[PDB]
Parts: structure tokens; sequence; C-alpha cells
RNA sequence: GGAGGUCAACAUCAAGAACUGUGGGCCUUUGCCUAUAGAACUUAUAACGAACAUGGUUCUUGCCUUUUACCAGAAC
């Protein structure tokens, strides 16, 4: 309780403007891409014998979920 | 009108200018000896007049560099006299209290009132009564 | 490294850090910014200042619509305005959708073989059955009907 | 859904290889190399 | 006429200041005509939001949008083909651009990174950081190799594009910024954030210009004017054009009941397109403010009535198609009717409205 | 929480009772303050800790200013005697 | 292996599809669901 | 002047099989054609190094409680 927040601001960058930096050398600025490129019978005795751009009523859905539920 | 074709340049070379001197300074204040080879390249006077030659000094490569150097944290004072003016021109939209039936955070006792055929059956079963009957006679 | 060590030893730790979005908070970041982006198009709709205690409260009817919308029961609020619930509505839709796309992926690597953890196998479980039982009541009210 | 005119296309596949670019490079000096 | 009658009894000090002569001249003043426009195709093939669109500013021939499938997409413009795809962020997309003076595409988005894309190989080239939260935008500077972001950190940063470092960083709102354009000549930077000002930047100084306070509300959506020198700003209904340079006012749209606006555009011969979160496109000259077509776009087949709301637009290189995607996942096309004449199709007949005290 | 604001409470309560207390013996112990638990921490009596000024206008405020600091000291001056 | 499964010749196939088809059609698919994807028909004749 | 240095600085070292300079003509400087002078080092079962390590990003895998630390192929 109480530390639960919906963060209703956010943290702004002018706030670490001022500070004084400190010159720790970080693993991904290194240098690296130096250069900038440039443009220019048998039968017969049965009985029977003759996009919705929603996405969970789609027919994808219904049969991955008719294939994962057995 | 569009802006002139000289003013883009004069732009754009002072601009690059500035730029190239923050990115050598950047650079230069790194402590990778890898980042100064790709940086891209004193008198003044002291009163009415003294004549001083600003010269700078070999430190040692051991002992640290920028020895003012260190992480602080700082706030600033907002400062302006720029009062600037804001220029603007000259019952159904109350949303009512959310009360939730799974979360209660302050724990209150709200009001209990406010927390909470089609004919083929038919057919189908005259269908079958009908079997039924047949069946029998 | 003995760079990095010896300028923490003589200059501290830099204030500045920033926290790179990796897969452990990425399920938080989307909530924090669903609801700035809910909260923006709802304080352009009113014709007050709301003055902005309101809006905390505003969004609790955000997180009741989701709850509401993972448990497949209905959500009417009763004297709401309508084009309120029509970005409620319309933010819900947006997260449903990732919801089953990304549990559809996280079957599919499962089922593959690859590594998974056993928290998301857990929760690949919850959301499958969430997405079972709110096909079985959708085909008990089209049987219905 | 929208008339004779209007024309829909469902799409879920890359006709171009995901390797074939779409700036192409432009080569200077014909190398026999 | 009229005015003189007014003038010689009432004398005001200047004639400018009185307001039946600001709308006496309103009413003398005719603006110019414009073709309606329609729909020419529709495009499916995301899994989310159109978020973002960018066009190719060399050959014209293929335009970009990303989405909120966290995915990029390619798609040929004369056909309306999927080329190919892009990944390589986690949560959605929120802003493209490619350059044109290298063959670079930086998008942005909201999982906090800004990204380069090389197009001779369609790989990740150079990764920005930097940004508290998320960023939201990206212009690219025209003569000076930059890239200018910004966010909800409410600053904005403009990048080094060879070293990767956060060069100038500008410190002036008090709210996420919604729209960046960069600018060759001194008013660099014209940004726009969510506190009501749109501020024109001077990037070498580092304080601002101006601070323009017109708009009540979040400024959602900007557009620079091709052949003009000057910027639209849109609001909840509320869309000006201003000069650059000295900070004018140039024009106000009569753009009243319209809801939120997402996106601007505007054409070369003096369009300006703005879409709204209710599914509703209006068209308006750009010289004058009369919108002269209103539009609705029809969204899906099982869609909801909130899904339809253009999220983002461009206009063609040569500036004859509109490119918009609605919220509905899809990608819409318009088109200028090349049939319709002055006489056949005129327009909304241009009755400004003394009430309402803004023409 | 509640239970260490209560402490906290009658912990100064017991504070102050010894100074009272010596303070009728003739002995002026003063109040020690409360420890910084980092190096920055900020004390609030020493300085206006942010103080921002309102940035002067046409009018002039010489003697109202001096009104005003007669009343402070004043009030300062009735509370050292007197005690609120 | 491709020697030893159903070895797919005209008439077989035909054959085994046909009775597929009368199969299915024995049965109402209100009943069940009998479909050509979830079967298998294996036909020996001088061929297979 | 001559030999030498476990001395320094500055150029240069991977490309239509590939270098620079000069004169003349054509276009309007760049570039094309034509005549001429020189080119050290590296290179064709291709490269300065008959030697051979590690780091970053994105894919594809392997160990499988998660991250470092890792398994081993590819591209930049």
């Amino acid at each position: 309780t109480t530390s639960h927040r919906p963060q209703l601001e956010a943290r702004s960058g002018a706030k670490a403007a001022a500070y004084t930096p400190t010159g720790i050398e970080h693993a991904r600025l290194l240098p690296g891409h130096t250069t900038l490129k440039y443009r220019k019978s048998w039968r017969k005795g049965t009985a029977f014998g003759r996009y919705i751009n929603d996405m969970t009523k789609s027919e994808y859905h219904q049969e991955f979920l008719h294939k994962h539920v057995r | 009108p569009l802006p002139t074709k000289a003013e883009i340049q004069e732009c754009t070379a002072r601009t690059k200018s500035y730029i190239q001197r923050l990115v050598n300074a950047k650079l230069a204040n790194s402590n990778n000896r890898a980042s100064s080879r790709y940086v891209t390249e004193a008198n003044l006077l002291l009163n009415n007049s003294h004549h001083i030659e600003v010269v700078s000094k070999q430190m040692d490569p051991l002992l640290p560099r920028f020895v003012g150097k260190k992480a602080r944290k700082v706030v600033a004072p907002t400062e302006n006299d720029e009062v600037v003016p804001v220029l603007h021109m000259d019952n159904e939209w109350k949303i009512p209290a959310a009360v939730s039936n799974w979360k209660n955070p302050n724990g209150y006792t709200v009001a209990l009132e406010r927390r909470v055929i089609n004919d083929g059956f038919m057919k189908l079963s005259e269908a079958l009564e009908n079997a039924d009957k047949k069946a029998r006679q | 490294y003995i760079g990095n060590l010896i300028t923490r030893q003589f200059e501290g730790r830099s204030n500045e850090i920033v926290k790179t979005t990796t897969k452990q908070r990425l399920d938080a970041y989307y909530d924090l910014e669903l609801r700035n982006s809910v909260m923006d198009d709802i304080l352009e709709m009113m014709p007050e200042s709301i003055r902005q205690k309101k809006a905390r409260t505003i969004l609790q009817h955000l997180s009741e619509a989701w709850r509401c919308w993972k448990a497949n029961i209905p959500w009417d609020v009763p004297g709401m305005p309508a084009p309120i619930k029509k970005i409620i509505e319309r933010y819900i839709k947006s997260k449903a959708d990732a919801w089953v796309s990304a549990a559809h992926y996280n079957r599919e690597r499962i089922k593959r073989g690859a590594h998974v953890e056993k928290t998301m196998v857990k929760k690949n479980l919850g959301r499958l059955t969430r997405l079972w039982i709110k096909n079985e009541q959708e085909r008990q009210r089209q049987i219905q009907k | 859904p929208y008339g004779k005119e209007v024309e829909v296309l469902m799409e879920t596949k890359n006709t171009q290889s995901p390797q074939t670019p779409l700036v192409e490079p432009v080569t200077e000096r014909t190398k026999l190399q | 006429h009229a005015s003189a009658f007014v003038n010689k009894i009432f004398q005001p000090e200047v004639a400018e200041e009185l307001i039946v002569n600001r709308y006496e001249k309103l009413l003398s003043q005719r603006p110019e005509w414009h073709a309606p426009w329609k729909l020419s195709r529709v495009i499916n093939g995301h899994l989310g939001w159109v978020r973002c669109v960018a066009i190719d500013p060399v050959d014209n021939e293929w335009f970009i949008t990303g989405s909120n499938d966290t995915t990029m997409k390619v798609w040929d413009l004369a056909t309306g083909k999927l080329k190919t795809t892009l990944a390589g962020h986690v949560m959605t997309v929120r802003d493209v651009a490619v350059s044109d003076r290298h063959p670079y595409l930086f998008s942005v988005s909201e999982d906090k990174t800004v990204k380069c894309w090389d197009l001779e190989k369609n790989q990740i080239i150079r990764d920005y950081y930097g940004h508290l939260s998320g960023v939201r935008t990206v212009s690219i500077h025209p003569t000076l190799d930059l890239i200018a972001t910004a966010g909800r950190d409410s600053v904005i940063k403009l990048w080094d594009m060879r070293t990767r470092i956060p060069v100038i960083t500008l410190v002036g709102h008090k709210g996420p910024i919604n729209q960046v354009q960069c600018t060759p000549v001194d008013p660099q930077v014209v940004s726009s954030s969510t506190d009501a000002t749109v501020r024109l930047w001077d990037v070498v100084a580092g304080k601002t210009m101006k601070v323009l306070t017109h708009h009540k509300r979040s400024v959602r959506a900007t557009a620079l004017h091709p052949k003009e020198f000057s910027v639209a700003s849109a609001c909840t209904d509320d869309i000006r054009s201003w000069g650059l340079a000295e900070g004018s006012l140039l024009t106000n749209f009569e753009s009243e009941k319209t809801g939120i606006i997402n996106t601007l555009s505007i054409n070369q011969d003096d369009v300006l397109f703005a879409g709204g979160d209710n599914g509703v496109l209006s068209f308006y000259d750009y010289k004058s403010g009369h919108k002269y077509q209103s539009l609705a776009t029809r969204e899906m087949v099982g869609s909801l009535e909130g899904e339809r709301s253009v999220l983002c637009s461009t206009f063609d290189k040569t500036g004859l198609r509109l490119i918009t995607g609605e919220a509905d996942k899809s990608i819409k096309i318009w088109k200028q009717d090349e049939t319709a004449t002055k006489e056949s199709e005129p327009g909304l007949a241009w009755n400004p409205n003394l009430s309402a005290k803004r023409f | 929480k509640i239970r260490e604001r209560m402490l906290e409470e009658s912990k100064r309560i017991a504070e102050l009772q010894k100074r009272r207390e010596l303070k009728q013996a003739g002995i002026n112990v003063a109040i020690k303050k409360p420890k910084k638990k980092y190096g920055t921490d900020i004390d609030y009596n020493e300085d206006i800790v942010y103080e921002q000024a309102p940035m002067p206008g046409i009018y002039d405020t010489s003697t109202e200013d001096r009104q005003i600091k007669k009343k402070f000291e004043q009030f300062e001056r009735k509370v050292n005697r007197k005690g609120l | 292996p491709k020697d030893s499964r159903m070895r797919l010749i005209r008439q077989d196939v035909n054959l085994g599809r046909a009775v597929f088809w009368e199969i299915q059609s024995r049965v109402p698919t209100s009943l069940t669901s009998i479909k050509w994807e979830n079967a298998f028909v294996s036909v020996y004749s001088k061929n297979n």
C-alpha cells in the first residue's frame, strides 16, 4: 500500500542537465561505423447417403486453439 | 519567402563549426586513447594592459586528470524576466467515481447494491416427440 | 575495466543513469506508456480544465475495463459519457490484440523446443486458459443465438 | 466493402527478398577483378 | 465604400484595428479553388495500429511505415505491394524518417531507443542512447548531419550522426514534446510540446528565439510547408499557421467542431490536410484557411466505432497522392479526382463567421 | 509509521523537558540537531534553500520592506522575551 | 521411407479419395466433422 | 664528410591491376583524348605480420532457474 504509484509525471531531462558528469567509458560507445555514406448395390443401405479485423474472432485463432486444446 | 541560397550556406558553416568544436571537446575529455584519432582539427590581455602568456602544463599520465571532476547533483535557478503572455482567445461530462470489484486499496465498505429462444429448439423437440409416437405405432 | 573502476573510486557514480528497456521491465513500460497515451486523449476531450487530481481517478476505468476484458465480463459503466467509453474501448482492444499475439508467439516457441523460463510457461498457460474459455463462451452464445 | 473503384488487398509476405536492398549502391568503376 | 462610411464617422486611430474592416476584407478577399479528394486503394497487412509513415524523398517509389506490432514495413507505392519488413524495436515505432543525403533510415520508438538503418543492406548500423523515456519524434537536419529527437523526456536532443554523441540538448518545455521539425536557417529547430507552446530554437546559443503561446491545449501535430518557409501547428480544434524568422500568426484556419487532430500534411500547391481522431479528414486551402472538403473513413468489416482515426499521414513527393494510416490497422491512399472542375465541385462556398471572433 | 511518529513525538517532549529543567537550574544546554544521513543533506534554518526573488516591477517597495522588517524583528523579540 | 509408404498412382489415389468421399457423405456435419485433413487412406493392389 | 642507433617527428601502406607529374587539343574548373618524365614498400594457392588475439550490434543455434560469465557458426 502507498508504494504503488501511477507515475503521473516523468523525470525531466532538464533536471539532470546541471549535473557535473563523470566520464566512465561504455562498451556500447566505442568507435564503430566511423564512415558516413552518401546518396548521389451396397451404397444404398445408409440412412444419410445421397479478415474480420478482430483477432479472437478470426479463423487463425480458432485453428490455433482447436489444435492446442485437443 | 524561402530563405536564400546564401543564408543556408552561412548558417550551415557557422553551426557546423560549432558542432565540431563540441564533438572535439567531448572526444578530448574521454579516457579512451583511441578517441583522439577521431578528432578533426594563446594570449589574452588582463587589464587595461598587462600582456600575459597563457601556457598549458604537462601532466602525469598516472595521476588523475581533471582533478576537480567528480559526480555531483546540482539544481539550477530558473531565472527570467521575460513574462511571456499566454495569448488565447476570449453536466454531460461528469465521469462517475470508480468502484472496482477486484481491488479496494483504501479498504472502504461500498454499498452492496453498487458492486454487483430461437424456434429450432421447439421444432427439434416437436420432431422427436412425433418420432416417438411414430415408433410406438 | 580498470579505467571505469578507478574513475568510480576518485569520482563517484554518474547520477544520470537511465535504464534500457529489457525483457525484465517490458510489461511495466507498456503500462506506463499505454496510460500516458490514454490520458492525453481523454484530457483533450474535456471542455474544462480537469485540474490534475481528476486524471488519476479517470484511469481507474482503464484498469477496470482491462480486468473486465480478461474475465469476459462486459464492462458497462452506467453514467459514462460516450466518447470516453469509446476511447477506453479502443485502447483495451489495442492491448488485447498485443496480448493475444504474444500468447501465440510464445506457445510456438514452447512447441518448437526453444529455451523458455518456468515462469514464462506458467504465464503462457494462464493466458491460453483465458483464450480457450473465451472461445468456449462465444461458441455457447452463438449456439443459443 | 468500399465499392468498385477502391481496391483492398491483404498483404502478408515479402515480395522482394529480405537481402535485396532498398537504396541501391552506386558503382563508379567497373571492376573486372 | 462601406468602410469609408465607417472610417469617416467612427474614426479609428488605425483602420486595421476595427473589426468591421477586418471582416469586410475577408469577404472581399476570395480564396483559391482546389480539387476534391477520394479513396483510391486500401492496404491491409499490419498486426496493430499504423502509427507513422514516411516516403522516399528521392525516387518516390516506396513508402515505409512503422506500427504498433513493433515492426516497420516498406510498401511499393505504385502497386501497393509489400516489399519488405524490418524488426528491431521491442515496443512500438513512433516515427520514421528517411534521409535524402545518405541512405539512412532513422527510426524512433517507445522503448527509449533511436536507431539508424542502412538501406543498402537493411540492417541496424547506429543505436543512440540518452532518453529517459520513450521518444516519439525524429526529424533530420537538411544540411548538417544531425538528428533531432524528443519524447516524454521534455528535452530535445540533437545527435551528431558520426560519433553518436548527444551534442546539444534543448531544455525548455514543461511536458512531453509531440513534434520536432528541422529548418536550415536560424530558427533551426521548431518544436511543440503538450504545454500549449510552440518554440523556435537557436541551436547555436542554446536558448529560445520565440515562444508561441496561442494554442489552448497540447499541440499534437505540426508541419513545414515545402515552398513557403512557414509552419502549421494543430491543436484540439485550433489549426494556425505561423511564419518563421519572425514568429507571426499568418492565418487562422476555420477548423471548428473537428475533434482531436492527430496529424497534418501540406501539399506543394497550398493544400493542408488535417486528419482527426473522430475519423474525419478535412482539407484546407493554405493561404486562406477555407475548409473545402470533409470526409469520413469507413473503417473495416468487423471493426469498432472508436477504431477509426487517422494516426499518421504524408503526401507523395509529386504531391498528388495522400497516404494515411488509420487506427483500424490499415493503410489508405487518397487521390485528387482529376475529372472535376471549378464549376462541377466548388467546395464549401466561403462564408466566414463573425461570431466565434477568430477569422 | 503510526508507531514511529508517536514515539518520536514523545521523545521530543522528553528532550525539551530536560532542557527546561536545566534552564531553571541556570545551565543552558542548546538543542542538538538531527544528524545528516548523507553528505549534502540540507538544514532548513541556515538558508532560504531555493530562494526565488519575485522579479521587481514598476512600483516601489522600500517602505513596505521596512515595515515588514520592523514587524518580524518585533515578533522575534516578543517570542524571545515572553514566549509566544 | 519413400519405397515403403503408399506409392501415389492415379488409380489408387482416385480410389482412396473416392472411398473417403463416400464415407464422409454417410454422416451429417452437425453430428460430427469428418475432414480429409485428418484422414489416412491406404490402398493395397497390384501397384502398391 | 663516413659508419652506426631496440632515438624522435612527419608523410604512406590494399586499389577500373590499381601511381604521380608535365605539354597540347576538346568541353567549360572537373572531366575526355593525345605525347612525355619518374614510381620506394606491400601483393596472385593474393598481402604490411610465412605471426595471429580480444571487444560491439543484429541473426541462427548449444548448456537451460534469471543476468553477468558462457557454447560456435554468419554478416557488418
